[PDB]
């Protein structure tokens, strides 16, 4: 089960 | 035994016409259960293990949705990173990302981690405290300050410590018959005559799961790290692994060499000799 | 940028017995970038139906792939894997030995 894209881009 | 759930993302830019290649694979210990390939027909997250095929459409719509959202974040990254490294638009570049959570035998959280890479080298990684970041280059430090502002570590910790370990425990009981089962190595030795006065003694460990195995050779009771050839553990292609350890022995003295096999599914380690 | 050459192992899934079907595997690992050509050969000729695992990598960021095909071994038939990557000047071919 994946997390969402809380990751901003670099 | 302990367990882990991990995701591996590989985005590779194809400068010239379209989009990057984005591969995403998910693993529970050494069993892969899902994948997404940017160039696959479906454009969905696919089952790669039987015990996940029985998941709901809603699961598959959620996971397809998240993984391609993740794809686009990486597409912006290859350009931004190229900017950070003042690179041309002619060369292909690769971004890799890996995150996951480890659970103990109690199924109570151990570690969480997230590491990111550019062109096969470290770029930025979450530290073992799930609070701070290791930035490699000065570019990686600009990313650190962005993620520091956007509070990525606080969100990511909640994932590693919450919904990762939860859904991991779930996978474990749902695919119990495979996942919670330790396949012990099927050992055996072979002997090839290298010459009239020397022989290779090769100790095998086959069809074992998990991949962790310590294959060790020794002579008269003491370790034989010398004249040992040890190959890296390889997949058999059915989900089990294989490995061998070989030692060059002077003829007539094979009796003093013992191979020692340690693996999670052996109550006591194996000691096998040639006679 | 980083370029590390593929480690290559050619072997069978199960112990190799003549007349019994098996799978010929070629495991390429430790390479970077992901662009690699891996072919399995029977007496020099390229086997047509060769499948492989989904791209995954190790902790030091190197990639690994497992290429496989069904094959029934014989004693007279010679099988091998041909791998090509930027790190190679000319393709690295390694022969399948039933004792490795």
């Amino acid at each position: 089960f994946l997390p969402s894209d809380f990751f901003p881009s670099v | 035994g302990s367990h882990s759930m991990r995701y591996f993302f590989t985005s590779v830019s194809r400068p010239g016409r379209g989009e990057p290649r984005f591969i995403a694979v998910g693993y529970v210990d050494d069993t892969q259960f899902v994948r997404f390939d940017s160039d696959a027909a479906s454009q969905r997250m696919e089952p790669r293990a039987p015990w996940i095929e029985q998941e709901g459409p809603e699961y598959w719509d959620g996971e397809t949705r998240k993984v391609k959202a993740h794809s686009q974040t990486h597409r912006v990254d290859l350009g931004t990173l190229r900017g950070y490294y003042n690179q041309s638009e002619a060369g292909s570049h690769t971004v890799q990302r890996m995150y996951g959570c480890d659970v103990g035998s109690d199924w109570r959280f151990l570690r969480g981690y997230h590491q990111y890479a550019y062109d096969g080298k470290d770029y930025i990684a979450l530290k073992e405290d799930l609070r701070s970041w290791t930035a490699a280059d000065m570019a990686a430090q600009t990313t650190k300050h962005k993620w520091e502002a956007a509070h990525v570590a606080e969100q990511l910790r909640a994932y590693l410590e919450g919904t990762c370990v939860e859904w991991l425990r779930r996978y474990l009981e749902n695919g119990k018959e495979t996942l919670q089962r330790t396949d012990a190595p099927k050992t055996h030795m072979t002997h090839h005559a290298v010459s009239d006065h020397e022989a290779t003694l090769r100790c095998w460990a086959l069809s074992f799961y998990p991949a962790e195995i310590t294959l060790t050779w020794q002579r008269d009771g003491e370790d034989q790290t010398q004249d040992t050839e040890l190959v890296e553990t390889r997949p058999a292609g059915d989900g089990t692994f294989q490995k061998w350890a070989a030692v060059v022995v002077p003829s007539g003295q094979e009796q003093r060499y013992t191979c020692h096999v340690q693996h999670e599914g052996l109550p006591k380690p194996l000691t096998l000799r040639w006679e | 940028m980083i370029q590390r050459t593929p480690k290559i192992q050619v072997y069978s899934r199960h112990p190799a017995e003549n007349g019994k079907s098996n799978f010929l595997n070629c495991y390429v690992s430790g390479f970077h970038p992901s662009d690699i050509e891996v072919d399995l050969l029977k007496n020099g000729e390229r086997i047509e139906k060769v499948e492989h695992s989904d791209l995954s990598f190790s902790k030091d960021w190197s990639f690994y792939l497992l290429y496989y095909t069904e094959f029934t071994p014989t004693e007279k038939d010679e099988y091998a894997c041909r791998v090509n990557h930027v790190t190679l000047s000319q393709p690295k071919i390694v022969k399948w030995d039933r004792d490795m």
